[PDB]
């Protein structure tokens, strides 16, 4: 009898909607007609416990001050301008409309850029409750929709678990690795605003209002999300960090946090700026800051051991003795070729974990019925087709430019892209292959500091390619003084920061007949 | 232990790889460090199973519980030639 | 009854105390026979099983921990240094802490045993479970009570058996993961997700921030990339004959002798017997087979002792075959003197370092262009490396000896012995080029020279991985000259002084240097 009062008192502070209150009180009336030891009494007890524990109408008191939220956001993360602007716009709209609101954001980018951490900081800044929901590897819809009450065990799904735990109708839910899901059709109902407001669970049998829930999904690659699921979400890109930004992050965030984790003090172990620059340049190459965090933690651990063991009362880390802490630099070579022989042309690629430089090497297989081209280097199908197109266009160009030059139409040429272990694909190297073949045929090296990228068609037209930011960064790192890009990537190149492109004599082209003039 | 009226019985378990938590129970039964404190669902007083001798047989060694393979010694039994089987059949 | 008293010695968090109270009351009002009674009983069994807030008293004395680590294991400088740093950091923090270490290397080098030694030194409880055959999230994250025969994964079992909030958990042979458990491991290994690890069966979250995780694997390549970003890679080295003998004498013979119940008075194993066991009977990078041989010989010695055939046994090389049979691997290398067509190369696999030979011959006699047939279960990458090597060998021969028509006309068959073992990797490019050029010129290479390193199309030698294991294997195979890419210098000199004592080492940037060295 007292359990009825226990269930009733939970609804005093709540504002229970009509369609939920009818279910609640009909189960209340039903419960009185059942003996305690019956199993139906047990299932009704569980159902009443679940219904009365949902925070009907409970909203966390959000803070709508732009200044305070901005101060909180800069306090935790560096340079994630897009996400911060999105959150400021969210707060502005919430303040203007005078009520809380829900949205479906998707932060996608390379690992280690701080998506989960920025989501936690957003939850802290908005004064909303926070909850992790790991969908990576999930395969059964029961995690989201639950089972019917009839079964011996029953779940109201993970979303109702979140609602019970956070005690609010408007939490911040982190749905990570949506691109590594097994299944997905249950998520459509969860985050479709036309039916999100009436999300129905198979255990509760009553729809809850999730329109105020702020869903923040995180992913690493965007194409793997199913198209219907990708349509309902706002894709927000979190970009990789340049060396300058990584240095700023390490100086401001990574080093103090690692010191706190290791228990050190600034007066005990000081880490110089040039040491951080050396660690970033030579000891780790990635878009994120995970490896840099490991290096900083290793340095601070070595410092802590030296302090505790009595080796020294204080330690100073300098580039002279950094090897004593983190060993020899793992990345020390900058370019494969300092002075390119005639048959090789420098190229750029949008590799994983940032762009990287590739070279295209060509050499004769046989001395002196037509010729043939052999391509090696774990090239993909698209890159093999690009090689074939490049070979045909090089033949056609040399037919009309130097008619007496019989080299390409009869010679047997082997084309190789070094570092054969790493798979390579994409039509980005269309013009690089043409330049390599033409330089081999003419027996003349290209400009010694020239780099290029761009897809080539059969008639010589240069088509745009992706990853201009990464390729530009790679060209800047390797010491390229002149870069060739397709003309339709002009806005992509000029959208970059001033400190990234100042040293490059950039050339924008529409056809290969002028890339030929630039390279020679 | 009752029907064999002994304190140190010799127990053979056959086809240890065809098992389906009974596996954890047999794992702890194979641990001499706890066999002196064996207790079941029926008896509320522990029984010291330290003195027992355990032999296990299976057709293959890839038994589903991983911690079985490091606790049992691999002894391989080999086939018989025709003369060997002839003598065995005759005897 | 007894379920309430078990929580009195622990520090139960509220978010699980309320849950266990409600479930216990529900069981108290429910009947004593229904199936839901059984489900509630099991759920509160694992609710009350795990030791809420019961830490283990760690020792923070650097000297005693260092002494224990040095006593238990030979070598392993990196692991001991890491543990010393761990203890110093724990001292500075003034409280217990937990990191995620990972040990990778060839099997049988002592990765698992050093974890037990660390646990003994840190006074933490120890538990080991493998994830090599893991194929679903369920067996690590648990099954929900709804499904028939649900279990609380393995980590909850770890906590209940170890009776400790900060034990040492060893995850073994992680390099093999089925088709997704990797996401579950990432959920388990994330330092931020450690504090609120939520099992499917035990709904209440548990605090795994204080546990120490050790990861065992053979190769880091196959470990999933997201998992590698979470764990710290530490390499465990192979052993040379000297280290193998030292380890055997100090640990393997005494431990196995005690296991057989004998003592030093009854069964003595001479150092010569151990050297013969290491050199001949056990061709491996670890001590997995040497331990088995020692156990076998000590077991047979004990059997001889019991029967009265001898009151004591002295194992000597003369009577060793009466204990461990006839020798195996009686020849160090398949080619003691290399004919003109073959060049010795170095290999690195999951089982440690190894040595391979590249063989070439004419398919049909000389008098249209040449061709290269490649056999030996070579992978796609190694086939492309062979094609590149053939092209560069042709180019180099057309300029070093322009009159030589051998490579452009003759049909060459390229073979790598052990045709059953699959092989892959571009690191054999320079070996293939040297083999082709030696066949073309008819001149054998230096009789004890070994080489490794990727070769590009223009002849530039690119760096390769696994220099340490390759050097160990080359030293084992009794070479005196080794050729490595110049970019591997930073990795070669990290070896111990006695490892690289007799090796005449050459570091090269372009193949012309290797051609000068070999001929
Ligand atoms: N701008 C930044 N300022 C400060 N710290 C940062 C910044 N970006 C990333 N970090 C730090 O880098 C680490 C990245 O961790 P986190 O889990 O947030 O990364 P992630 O890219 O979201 O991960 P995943 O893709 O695996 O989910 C954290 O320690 C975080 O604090
Ligand atoms: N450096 C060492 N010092 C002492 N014993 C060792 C060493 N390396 C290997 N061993 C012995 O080898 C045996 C098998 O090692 P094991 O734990 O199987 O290695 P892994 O886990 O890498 O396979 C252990 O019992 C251990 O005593
Ligand atoms: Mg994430």
């Amino acid at each position: 009898d007292a359990i009825e009062e226990k269930f009733r008192e939970r609804l005093k502070e709540l504002v229970v909607p009509k369609h939920v209150m009818d279910v609640v009180d009909e189960e209340l009336s039903k419960l009185g007609l059942l003996d305690n030891h019956s199993s139906e009494f047990n299932v009704t007890r569980n159902y009443l416990d679940w219904l009365t524990s949902i925070p009907w109408g409970k909203y966390s008191n959000e803070n709508l001050d732009l200044a305070r939220a901005q101060a909180v956001l800069e306090e935790d993360h560096y340079g994630m301008e897009d996400v911060k602007k999105r959150i400021l716009e969210f707060i502005a709209v919430s303040q203007l409309r005078g009520s809380t609101q829900g949205k479906i954001l998707c932060f996608y980018g390379p690992p280690g850029v701080g998506k989960t951490s920025i989501a936690r900081s957003i939850a802290r800044a908005l004064n909303r409750e926070y909850f992790r929901f790991s969908v990576g590897g999930m395969t059964d819809v029961a995690e989201i929709k639950g089972h019917r009450r009839t079964y011996v065990g029953a779940m109201p799904g993970k979303i109702i678990q979140c609602l019970k735990k956070t005690k609010t109708e408007n939490p911040l839910i982190l749905i990570d690795e949506v691109d590594k899901i097994g299944p997905s059709s249950a998520l459509l109902e969860l985050l479709d605003p036309e039916q999100n407001a009436n999300f129905l669970d198979h255990y509760l049998d009553v729809p809850v209002d999730l329109s105020k829930v702020l869903f923040i999904c995180t992913a690493n690659v965007t194409d793997t999300i199913p198209e219907p699921l990708r349509d309902r979400m706002e894709m927000i890109n979190v970009s990789g960090y340049v060396a300058q930004e990584k240095l700023a992050i390490a100086e401001r965030y990574l080093v103090p946090q690692a010191r706190a984790l290791c228990g050190l003090d600034e007066s005990k172990a000081k880490l110089s700026s040039d040491v951080l620059t050396l660690l970033i340049k030579q000891y780790c190459r990635e878009s994120g800051v995970r490896n840099l965090q490991k290096q900083v933690e290793k340095v601070l651990r070595k410092s802590a051991y030296k302090i505790v063991s009595g080796e020294a009362e204080s330690v100073e880390v300098t580039p002279e003795n950094l090897q004593d802490f983190v060993g020899k630099p793992v990345f020390t070579v900058e370019r494969m070729y300092d002075v390119t022989p005639p048959g090789v042309v420098m190229g750029l690629a949008w590799t994983a974990m940032g762009g990287s430089t590739l070279f295209v090497e060509t050499s004769l297989r046989r001395p002196q019925k037509d010729g043939s081209l052999e391509v090696t280097g774990q090239l993909g199908e698209v890159m093999k087709e690009s090689a074939r197109i490049a070979y045909t266009f090089a033949r056609a160009f040399l037919m009309q430019h130097a008619p007496a030059n019989d080299y390409l139409v009869t010679s047997h040429i082997h084309l190789h892209v070094p570092e054969g272990a790493t798979p390579k694909d994409g039509p980005s190297a269309g013009c690089t292959i043409v330049t390599a073949l033409l330089s081999l045929a003419m027996g003349r090296p290209v400009r010694q500091n020239l780099a290029m990228t761009g897809e080539v068609s059969l008639t010589g037209k240069i088509l745009p390619v992706g990853g201009i930011k990464e390729k530009t960064i790679a060209a800047k790192r390797a010491g390229v003084t002149c870069i060739v890009l397709p003309a339709e990537n002009k806005k992509d190149f000029y959208d970059l920061a001033a400190f990234i492109t100042e040293g490059l004599e950039v050339h924008f082209v529409e056809h290969y007949r002028e890339i030929f003039d630039i390279a020679f | 232990l009752k029907k064999t009226k002994t304190e140190n019985p010799l127990i053979l378990i056959d086809e240890v790889d065809k098992i389906g938590d009974p596996s954890s129970a047999l794992l702890e039964l194979l641990d001499p460090e706890q066999n002196a404190n064996f207790l079941d669902h029926y008896l509320d007083v522990p029984v010291d199973l330290s003195k027992v001798l355990f032999i296990c047989t299976a057709n293959v060694t890839d038994t589903i519980p991983e911690p079985l393979r490091d606790r049992m010694e691999m002894i391989n039994v080999s086939g018989y030639v025709a003369q060997e089987k002839l003598a065995i059949a005759e005897r």
